[PDB]
Order: structure tokens, then sequence, then C-alpha cells
């Protein structure tokens, strides 16, 4: 192991360095915290029009008027 | 008369024959440090301008869809 990894990196550095690039490339996309809000802020990029459907007869929220807030925010991309 | 040929007061000082080539010390693997670092300073920056450039994007689709009707 220890002894295994010094000859393999006293040899071919650019082997052991490519699989440790691999390998920390593989696993810290799970670990790390930011990751989340990568797909938060893709999510949040509208590409198609919002279309309105009828409001009467419905349950209130994501109300009508663009400022009256009880539709989503991302205001914490607003400052972050 | 006296004698022409060459040879003058002993010595002509010293002569330095022997191999040198010394000096480089910004190499232990410290090297892999500063460029490192170097990434890790990249990494950080480039972060915060495609967070900016994001920000950008849903200003400007706002724009279109405020446009569409």
């Amino acid at each position: 192991v220890a002894a295994f990894l010094k000859n393999v990196w006293a040899k071919e550095p650019v082997l052991v360095a490519s699989f440790a690039i691999a390998g920390l490339a593989v696993i810290l996309p799970t670990l790390s915290p930011y990751t989340k809000y990568s797909l938060m802020i893709n999510r949040a990029t509208p590409y198609n029009y919002p279309v309105p459907l009828r409001d009467d007869g419905n349950m209130p929220d994501v109300p009508s008027h663009p400022q009256d807030p009880q539709g989503p925010s991302l205001e914490w991309l607003k400052r972050l | 008369k006296v004698k022409q040929d060459m040879p003058p007061v002993g010595g002509y000082g010293p002569i330095d024959y022997k191999r040198n080539l010394p000096r480089r010390g910004l190499s232990g693997y410290s090297m892999f440090a500063v460029g490192i670092g170097a990434l890790l300073f990249g990494y950080w920056s480039m972060m915060r301008w495609n967070r900016e450039r994001r920000r950008l994007q849903i200003e400007d689709f706002e724009a279109r869809i405020a446009l569409m009707p």
C-alpha cells in the first residue's frame, strides 16, 4: 500500500496523478455542500413563457400580481 | 642581451576547471503548492463570475418573457 503507492508515484507520476484527479473527481460531487445550489439555479432559469391558469375555484397561492409574494422566491440568489 | 621567451612571473593567478550547476531552491513539493494554489484562486474567481453571468441570464430571459404578449 504505502510502499506500492510510493513506488508507482516514483515511477509514473502522470498515471498516479491521473487516477487521483479521476477518483477525487468521482467522489467530490457527492460530498460538497454546494451541489443543490447548481440544481436550483438551473431550474430557476425559465426558457418558456409562464402560462396562466383559471384562478377562480382554486386554492390560493402563486398569486396574480408578480409582486404578491406567495409564489417561489429566488431571492436567495439575489444575495448569495 | 636577455631572452624574450614567454613565461611571466609564476602562476597566472588561479583558474577554475570544476563543474558548477547550482541554485534552484524554489523546488520542494512547494512548487505544486503554488501552482495548485493558483488553481484554487481560479476556481474561486471564476465561480463568482459564472454566478453573476447566471444572474444576467435570468434578467435577460425576463426581458423576453415580459415582451412575449
